[PDB]
């Protein structure tokens, strides 16, 4: 089936270098805009790098601008990241996620298992809520606040909701604030308006706890929220 | 042995019965209604991807995505708002004579000159589109395919037999066999409860999608009929013919109601599709224009002339926002 | 635009490029519609070379395609317009078919309907007078008068075959646009594919010079 | 002859149907047609705001 | 300090050629040239030939009848101050180039003292206006006969007579009309079957013919009511130079850019055609059309190269008007600019065209021996035709470039001889008959026009089937 796994982790002394290789297998690699998003040991997710279909377009996060190099090999189905002059601030897990961009698509619909790499005018998503405990069976509403009119001239609002299960790779829940993902229970629903959003999860049960990041996708670099850790 | 005389007897009785119930001549009743003035539609977008003649299109129920199947051996799924292409489905058989789009927006059914309405899958994992099924069984050629639901697809073959298929297994569940010559066009009902198939021997029959008993049989045309479409009410349907006479039949009256014919027209019809209101009937001609017939008074109300070669397909969206004409130029315009 | 619509337009351009490239690679191959009456010997020539059946063979660095559509009984006048823009029309005729029953007149009438058809006006018609050996043996038994009552000439194979050929090459109402090439199937040689090549290269040269605006 | 037997069978099955007056059927088509003349961006050219083409 | 004791005599001529002398004594000692009153008047009537160039005549007349007719006050001769000399040195230096100012006119600190009494301010000869048959009164140093100030050479070219002009005009009109009709017939043929004849190398040929048609109607912007009198002819009544000027209207810059762009696009399009033919003929058979994917780059290059060239001609400002041809074209006064910008491009065109054309003919000659099969008899006829069709055209296209080069170097040869003799004529006209040594023959101009419109014609012969 669809399976993203990468390798080349371990520890590197600061000012060193590494090449992280994401080995995509089970789908068509050539047509998928692949991303790179990291996570500091106990912080929320950040956007790092980007590669489009056929390497016709590349972007970078301002934190690593020109300091990293992303590259892909279509015929082998592999995605490389050349990183040089590593500071002590790049210590994180490094997920390679697929994103397909056409009309009615589901970008970020799969996330790789992720490898740890330890060392020795942007939109800001002010997720105000941090931790709320809820009992299995009730309804709870999470909050996400944008810093910019997200209802674009197209008519749709580019705001995604990711659930990260404890010690897992976070999957997509809802894309463009309303639509459900592929293979998600119907309990989940999104609502709201421009610059004010919620994920009103219904009849919460077990195997459903974790953190909920609201990755606004309207502009580049993509910025995530702090995340709301659901405790039992 | 001699039952041909009794068949003639019953045919005369039918003609007598449907005749003795005609007192309107719709053109007489419609005398009061004011005309639609004059409507001129400006080409909004020119969707240009194909490198050969295009033979079909079908507006997905989204009223945004249209699928246009060409003779290049590639049907592409357009995006009518931004002119963007979202798929380039490379079909196995180069020859294509029809195209469908399942109302859910998941499936899209090709089908061409080698008897296999071959359905595709769009909303899948893995990105690329696969061949879910290849519905073989026909001994002529596929002329139209249309979707009931994501499971059931009717077909209109060149074996004189419209067949309802079951995608799940890939076998003809029912075979509707009444016609004499080819079946050139087919159209479902807004309730999907009974469809009509326009044959190639100037007989448009109304089938029943469930049982398979041709409840009625309409005649009036002298030559082949190449297009059918239901009045959005579902108690009337146009026929496009090679006589140049787009005739509005009725389902309950059992007879022809009026005829759309201009004595300066000679070329045949290729497509017909009512507007959402059902007021104005479109028709795709071989004079390289698609005239817009007022479907109440038989008077022409406009001309949509932007095509170099003949128009093959004409699809009207499910909210009347925009019609689209598929020429042989490899450009399909979107009028409004 | 937006962040997503940019990537959408990039996908649009990418598959548009792929579509145009496949267009080039598809236009590089010459097409050959294969007509032929019922039991005309389409099997003979189709096996000599290498619903609808699409046979791909290569010779002298040209990729040919033959659509032996004859394996289909439907309204010809409904699907034949699918083939306008084909290079030539390989129209095999059974030459042993002068004896059976009317069958020669049937084949001639199909040639007449396919050679003066609205869509084929420019397409140069090859025709293969196949199974010449059986016709060559058969003339000594029954004269050509059986099927051509008006025929007035020698009952020798060589002149009889030439009369049949001329009788077909007469059919075309339009003579200046579409030249009708002819060959008898040399069973013990490879001159069948060679003649197909010579026919197609001629019509290609003529089309390609008419393209240059000189002719 | 079985073809002709099935033909006349189908004709007999088709014969006994309630034909309605073309007057009422025409009036019904005119009624439905005129009643839905407000929701048709081809009859009533909607201003350039709503029309996204 | 401007007073010398010298003997004078009572005057006998009291006239300064249009005014009275308000005194009753004259000297001649200041005038080194003349000795007595009779020789003084002799020299006065000899210098009187400066009636022409009024801006110098009006300012010299004081000096003329002051230096020759000064005043003596009890044997005291007055020598003029710096003002009178310095007035007629720089802006009126016609004499030094013509004859040379003798020792008497070259004002020395002894012969012309510095800032003393002049007394010449009493008499003013303001009203003087004279510009002879080849001259017209002008008031801007730009549009003058640079050598002779005040006046300017008139709008009609003085070398050729009105009869010669009318003969040229009848010829250009007739030949422009023939080319116009021929090219318009070709455009009519191409529009007749459009989208069946929109196949590309034929479309290139259509563009060539359309471009030369626009050029030919450009040449016939004259022959209206008085279109020549607004196009070639300036507002004052002189010939037009330095085309884009802050004062003067854009009357013939437009008719220049039309003809020049038309021509240059025409000849470049021809080169692109020849390339298209070579590339096509290389792939005669094999159903592979290589020039299918580079149509845009043809368009961009062929349309843009004349654009940058014509803007470069408007940048450096040399395009001017000619009375006979009746069309403003680049560089008539300066050989260099016309030479470069009209013969370098046609040079390039001929060489590239010639190479590609010979390569194409060699290709479709070899086509038989390099064809693995055998050519059908009907085909070999059509190839051997289209081979002779380029040959004749390949030779004819050489002639039409070799004619113009012969006609130009003829101009560049004696352009020095004409500018001299023409100047010598108006001087010989300034003396008073005497005629021009050699006037440019209209034959070479007729043959130049023939070369142009011949090239316009040859590109229209292919549609003759
Ligand atoms: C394209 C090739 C084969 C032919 C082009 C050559 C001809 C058309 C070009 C090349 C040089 C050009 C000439 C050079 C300059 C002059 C002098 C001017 O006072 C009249 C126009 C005239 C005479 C030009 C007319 C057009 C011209 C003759």
């Amino acid at each position: 089936d669809v399976q993203l796994v990468e390798s080349g982790g371990g520890l590197v002394q600061p000012g060193g270098s590494r090449k992280l290789s994401c080995s995509a297998s089970g789908f068509a690699f050539s047509s998928f805009g692949m991303h790179w998003v990291r996570q500091a040991p106990e912080k929320g997710l950040e956007w790092v790098a980007y590669i489009s279909s056929g390497s016709g377009t590349i972007y970078y996060a301002d934190t690593v601008k020109g300091r990293f190099t992303i590259s892909r090999d279509d015929p082998k189905n592999t995605l490389f990241l050349q990183m040089t002059s590593l500071r002590s601030e790049d210590t994180a897990m490094y997920y390679c996620v697929r994103s397909i961009y056409y009309y009615g698509s589901s970008p970020f619909d799969f996330w790789g298992q992720g490898t740890t790499l330890t060392v020795s005018s942007d939109i800001v998503m002010t997720q105000a809520t941090s931790s709320v405990p809820v009992t299995p069976g009730e309804s709870v509403s999470i909050s996400c606040r944008s810093s910019k009119s997200l209802l674009h001239s197209n008519g749709n609002t580019y705001l995604y909701w990711f659930l990260q299960r404890p010690g897992q790779s976070p999957q997509l829940l809802i894309y463009r604030m309303s639509n459900l993902a592929s293979g998600v229970p119907d309990r989940f629903s999104g609502s709201g308006s421009g610059t004010a959003f919620t994920l009103t999860i219904s009849r919460l049960e077990a195997e459903d706890v974790g953190v909920y990041y609201c990755m606004q996708h309207l502009e580049y670099p993509l910025t995530f929220g702090a995340g709301t850790k659901l405790e039992l | 042995d001699q039952l041909r005389q009794e068949a003639e007897q019953l045919k005369n009785q039918i003609r007598d019965a449907r005749k003795a119930c005609a007192d309107a001549t719709l053109s007489q009743i419609t005398n009061n209604i004011d005309p639609v003035g004059r409507i001129q539609m400006r080409t909004r977008r020119t969707l240009r991807g194909h490198l050969a003649k295009i033979y079909a299109m079908h507006w997905g129920t989204d009223s945004r995505l249209l699928v246009s199947a060409s003779q290049d051996g590639k049907l592409i799924i357009w995006d009518s708002y931004t002119t963007n292409k979202v798929h380039a489905i490379p079909l196995r058989s180069s020859w294509v004579m029809t195209c469908a789009y399942a109302p859910s927006g998941n499936y899209v059914a090709c089908g061409g000159l080698d008897n296999i309405c071959s359905i595709y899958n769009l909303k899948t994992r893995e990105g690329n589109v696969r061949v879910s099924r290849e519905l073989a069984g026909h001994t002529g050629y596929l002329s139209c395919c249309r979707f009931l639901d994501d499971n059931q697809i009717v077909t209109s073959s060149g074996d004189t037999t419209c067949a309802l298929w079951d995608i799940e297994t890939g076998q003809q569940t029912t075979t509707f066999t009444g016609h004499t010559g080819d079946v050139m066009s087919l159209s479902l009902a807004p309730d999907t409860r009974l469809f009509v198939s326009g044959a190639c021997d100037a007989s448009a029959k109304l089938w029943d999608v469930r049982e398979g008993m041709c409840r009625q049989t309409f005649t009036g045309h002298e030559s082949d009929i190449n297009a059918i479409c239901f009045f959005p009410n579902g108690n009337a349907f146009a026929t496009g013919s090679d006589d140049a006479t787009c005739r509005l039949f009725d389902l309950r009256a059992d007879q022809e109601l009026m005829t759309y014919s201009h004595d300066n027209i000679i070329c045949g019809i290729t497509s017909v599709s009512f507007s959402k209101s059902g007021r104005l009937l479109l028709a795709g001609y071989d004079d390289f224009n698609c005239n817009v017939w007022d479907a109440l008074k038989a008077d022409r109300a406009g001309v949509l002339a932007g095509h170099d070669n003949r128009v093959s397909c004409l699809g009207v969206t499910d909210d009347g926002m925009a019609v689209a004409t598929g020429s042989w130029d490899s450009f399909l315009k979107i009028w409004n | 635009l937006s962040a997503e619509d940019k990537a959408a337009v990039e996908r649009s351009k990418m598959i548009d490029r792929n579509l145009r490239e496949d267009g080039e690679k598809a236009a590089r191959e010459v097409k050959l519609l294969l007509l032929g009456a019922g039991e005309s010997g389409k099997s003979t020539i189709v096996k000599q070379m290498k619903g609808i059946v699409e046979t791909h063979f290569t010779f002298k660095d040209l990729h040919f395609k033959m659509f032996d559509v004859g394996g289909q009984r439907s309204e010809r006048k409904k699907w034949i317009h699918c083939f306008e823009g084909v290079t030539a029309i390989i129209f095999c005729v059974a030459l042993s078919d002068y004896d059976l029953v009317n069958r020669m007149h049937e084949s001639m009438k199909l040639f007449d309907s396919i050679c003066n058809n609205k869509w084929f006006t420019d397409t140069s018609i090859i025709l293969f007078l196949n199974k010449k050996d059986l016709f060559e043996e058969k003339i000594k038994k029954s004269p050509l008068t059986i099927c051509y009552p008006e025929y007035a000439g020698s009952n020798t194979y060589e002149e009889a075959a030439a009369y049949i050929q001329c009788q077909f090459e007469d059919l075309n109402k339009r003579k200046d646009t579409k030249e009708i090439y002819t060959h008898f199937t040399c069973a013990t040689d490879t001159k069948n594919v060679q003649f197909v090549f010579d026919a197609v290269t001629d019509v290609i040269i003529k089309n390609n010079l008419k393209d240059c605006g000189l002719f | 002859i079985a073809q002709a037997r099935k033909l006349v069978e189908q004709l007999k099955m088709e014969a006994n149907i309630d034909r309605i007056k073309v007057s009422k059927a025409a009036a019904d088509l005119m009624a439905y047609c005129e009643a839905h003349a407000k929701e048709d961006p081809l009859l009533t050219p909607v201003p350039a705001s709503e029309n996204p083409f | 300090h401007c007073g010398r004791a010298a003997p004078c005599e009572p005057l006998r001529y009291n006239v300064c050629l249009g005014s009275v002398l308000p005194y009753g004594a004259t000297s001649t000692l200041l005038a080194g040239d003349s000795d007595s009153q009779e020789e003084a008047h002799g020299k006065l009537v000899l210098w009187s030939g400066l009636r022409n160039a009024p801006r110098c005549w009006a300012v010299i007349q004081p000096l003329l009848c002051a230096v020759y007719m000064p005043k003596c006050e009890n044997d005291r001769v007055e020598l003029p101050s710096r003002t009178l000399c310095q007035a007629t040195r720089g802006p009126c230096a016609i004499v030094e180039r013509e004859r040379g100012w003798p020792d008497f006119l070259r004002c020395t600190p002894d012969r012309f003292p510095e800032g003393c009494t002049n007394e010449v301010q009493n008499i003013k000869f303001n009203s003087s206006g004279q510009c002879e048959v080849p001259l017209v009164r002008t008031d801007n140093p730009k549009s003058w006969y640079e050598d002779v100030e005040g006046c300017g050479i008139q709008c009609q070219n003085p070398l050729f007579t009105e009869a010669e002009h009318q003969d040229m005009h009848s010829y250009i009109a007739a030949f422009g009309a023939v080319t116009g009709l021929c090219t318009l017939f070709t455009l009519a043929t191409f529009v007749a079957d459009w989208r069946n004849s929109n196949r590309y190398p034929a479309v290139i040929l259509f563009y060539v013919n359309a471009c030369f048609f626009v050029g030919s109607i450009g040449w016939l912007a004259q022959f209206m009511d008085g279109a020549r009198r607004e196009i070639v002819c300036r507002a004052d009544g002189t010939m037009r130079l330095g085309e884009p000027t802050s004062n003067e209207t854009l009357s013939c810059v437009i008719i220049f850019v039309i003809v020049y762009y038309a021509l240059m696009a025409g000849v470049v399009w021809f080169v692109v055609l020849t390339y298209a033919w070579h590339t096509s003929f290389k792939a005669l058979g094999t159903t592979y059309q290589p020039l299918s994917g580079k149509t845009s780059y043809f368009h961009l290059l062929t349309w843009s190269l004349p654009f940058v060239l014509t803007v470069a001609i408007l940048a450096v400002a040399q395009v001017d008007g000619r009375s006979v041809s009746g069309i403003c074209f680049v560089g008539y006064k300066n050989y260099r600019y016309r030479a470069g910008f009209v013969l370098a491009p046609i040079g390039l065109v001929l060489i590239v065209g010639g190479y590609f054309l010979i390569r194409g003919v060699m290709t479709l000659f070899s086509i038989k021996s390099n064809h693995p099969g055998l050519l059908s008899e009907k085909a070999a006829s059509k190839i051997n035709e289209t081979m002779l069709r380029l040959g004749i055209f390949g030779f004819l296209a050489f002639g039409f470039v070799l004619i113009t080069f012969s006609c130009h170097f003829y101009d560049f040869f004696n352009q020095a001889e004409w500018e001299r003799s023409f100047r010598d004529y108006v001087l010989c006209q300034a003396n008073v008959d005497c005629e021009i040594k050699n006037r440019p023959s209209l034959l070479v101009e007729k043959i130049n026009l023939f070369a142009m419109f011949g090239t316009g014609i040859a590109m229209s012969t292919w549609v003759w089937t």
